[PDB]
């Protein structure tokens, strides 16, 4: 049996966080996504030669069900804490998301990654340096991604698999 | 035989089909044998919405539910008025065109107007000038076949502007007696009635949500409070009940009394399972899997195995991306209360994960398959909203749950941290010894059970 990694995307709503996982799972030249099918959240990948299966939980659109976060979060081994570079409040929300994850996994060292997503051509309010600084304070990587170009998407997820493996 | 239609210079809807203006899916309309449109220009979509060869109710139903993402109500009305206003081409030719093109097309635009006014009246409630223009247009419509439909549209407009089973089971009571609202609490009300009255509220809240609140992922955007108020009331009730269940648990500091509380909630879950209230089932499951409750190992140890197993199967409904939940929802028949969260995610990801436009030979075409895909989810939401529950409303129990406010004046983080700090207090983190706490309930803890008291 190949290793299966249960990954959880957490982040503010209303800022296109769903693009991160949609872009990973859909083929780089296909734009025909159906969230209903099983293949829509499962992907077989090769990271540093070791083949694995990534199972990604993204509850995008269920943010108002705030009492379900703990439940959803406990499913995961690794977390992508996602904010939008065009929205400072989504960047300010990361601290509490991380605190919630630490509490759910009952651990100060949970495989985690900070992802800054460029969802549209709107102006950047979060400078890379501010996010690079926040990530260093938590002791985790920082990956920026673009929803239009698929740039950084694979590095965000692969970097998390390596955080789980090196735990 | 081939019919002579006017020129596109005078009438846009006569432009012939091509790869640059209309494309189709490989399969054919279920139940009807009609081609499935994948994408097209707005003019081609309006043409097919009011097609002369045949009537297309599914496309009409889909269109009027999802068109606002690519066309404004005001712009659509103009387009359907343009469609109706058919010029004759520049006899055998003119008499057949009148019966095989003008009459069928004019008749189909009137069906659109009727379906619009009947099922998406909100477009007119929010734009009085849109209703002036509709009523104005409908006034200009004259003909033999029209009078019937023109009068039906007028009778729907004025109605919209104005604004059933056998005997249900006996209301169950436990310690709290009817009218004694002051004593009502988790353990004093009957677990069957808590679950029934919560199922009625949650069923009404579920039924009140319209597709206008869902299409376009509007509940996630800045105006969510204006555009999705029933969905939000619904999600907030659910959140309230989850937090109340947790509060009941962690504020019951005595272990034996806390074991009675967790057991009673699992009984409420068991009745929600019986009633097919999956929202209710997941409210309990979410409270049990919350950070403050999950960690209470001394409490779950003393829970009977029947109740552990009940909670375990309910938890498994949520596993593997709601695999068992999805299967169980398809296997049951109404009345039921679905869990809305899945629908919300699927609509969001459909709309965010697919293009608004497809480009063929450099020309932009509206992606209608994306829209159809969303109308399929909203249609499924509506199929479970038809059937009501044959359960009697108890107005005081109803009001008790409607008015719950476990958070009080506290903010989420404040309250969440308090619930967690109560969990650590009542059951410290090892190797801290387990303290003892006094009892808080003067009344008996023994449950009356989840089986009715009378036939
Ligand atoms: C992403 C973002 O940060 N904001 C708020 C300033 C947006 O409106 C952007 C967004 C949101 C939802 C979907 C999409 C995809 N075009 C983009």
């Amino acid at each position: 049996h190949m290793t299966e990694y249960k990954l959880v995307v957490v982040g503010a709503g209303g800022v296109g966080k769903s693009a991160l996982t949609i872009q990973l799972i859909q083929n780089h030249f296909v734009d025909e996504y159906d969230p209903t099918i099983e293949d829509s959240y499962r992907k077989q990948v090769v990271i540093d030669g070791e083949t694995c299966l990534l199972d990604i939980l993204d509850t995008a659109g269920q943010e108002e069900y705030s009492a379900m976060r703990d439940q959803y979060m406990r499913t995961g081994e690794g977390f992508l804490c996602v904010f939008a570079i065009n929205n400072t409040k989504s960047f300010e929300d990361i601290h509490q998301y991380r605190e919630q994850i630490k509490r759910v996994k009952d651990s100060d060292d949970v495989p985690m990654v900070l992802v800054g997503n460029k969802c549209d051509l709107a102006a950047r309010t979060v400078e890379s340096r501010q996010a690079q600084d926040l990530a260093r304070s938590y002791g985790i990587p920082y990956i920026e991604t673009s929803a239009k170009t698929r740039q950084g998407v694979e590095d965000a997820f692969y970097t998390l698999v390596r955080e789980i493996r090196q735990h | 035989e081939q019919m002579r239609l006017p020129s596109a210079d005078v009438y846009r809807f006569a432009e012939p089909d091509s790869e640059e203006n209309i494309i189709f899916e490989e399969n054919m309309q279920p139940k009807a044998g009609i081609p499935i449109i994948k994408a097209g220009t707005v003019i081609k979509l309006i043409e097919r919405l009011t097609y002369h060869m045949y009537a297309d109710p599914n496309f009409v139903r889909t269109f009027l539910t999802t068109y606002r993402s690519f066309c404004k109500p005001q712009e659509l009305l103009s387009l359907i008025i343009e469609r109706f206003e058919i010029p004759e081409p520049e006899s055998a030719e003119l008499k057949r065109f009148r019966k095989e093109y003008i009459q069928p097309v004019q008749l189909r635009v009137l069906n659109v107007c009727r379906h619009w006014v009947e099922h998406h009246f909100y477009d007119f409630e929010r734009d009085a000038y849109l209703l002036q223009r509709m009523e104005e247009f409908i006034g200009t419509v004259r003909g033999k076949a029209m009078k019937k439909w023109v009068e039906s549209i007028t009778k729907i407009i004025q109605r919209k502007k104005i604004a059933f089973q056998s005997s249900p089971p006996t209301v169950e009571w436990h310690i709290s007696r009817p009218g004694h609202i002051e004593t009502f609490d988790l353990l004093t009300l009957h677990p069957i009635e808590i679950a029934r009255q919560l199922t009625l509220l949650e069923s009404d809240l579920y039924r009140a949500v319209q597709p206008s609140e869902l299409v376009g992922s509007v509940w996630t955007k800045e105006d969510k409070e204006i555009n999705s108020p029933n969905l939000l009331k619904m999600i907030r009730h659910t959140t309230n009940l989850t937090l109340w269940f947790e509060k009941c648990i962690v504020e019951t500091e005595n272990l034996e009394e806390r074991v009675a509380v967790v057991s009673r909630i699992i009984e409420i879950l068991q009745v929600f399972q019986e009633l097919n209230n999956f929202n209710g089932v997941l409210e309990v499951v979410s409270a049990m899997n919350s950070s403050p409750v999950y960690r209470l190992d001394h409490t779950f140890e003393q829970i009977p195995s029947r109740q552990k197993k009940i909670l375990e199967e309910a938890h498994e409904l949520s596993e593997d991306h709601y695999k068992k939940y999805l299967a169980k929802l398809r296997s049951i028949n109404p009345p039921c209360v679905p869990f809305f969260g899945i629908y919300l995610t699927n609509i969001l990801k459909t709309e965010e994960g697919n293009p608004e436009v497809l480009k063929r030979h450099g020309k932009e075409l509206i992606n209608f398959s994306k829209r159809r895909k969303v109308a399929e989810i909203t249609g499924e939401i509506q199929q479970y909203q038809n059937q009501p529950y044959c359960l009697r409303v108890e107005s005081d129990i109803k009001r008790f749950f409607e008015n719950l406010n476990p958070m009080g004046n506290s903010m989420e983080k404040e309250f969440t941290d308090y619930l967690f700090n109560k969990s650590l207090e009542i059951e410290p983190r090892n190797p801290k010894p387990l303290p003892r706490f006094p009892k808080k309930y003067s009344y008996p803890l023994k449950s009356p059970g989840v089986r009715p008291s009378n036939p």
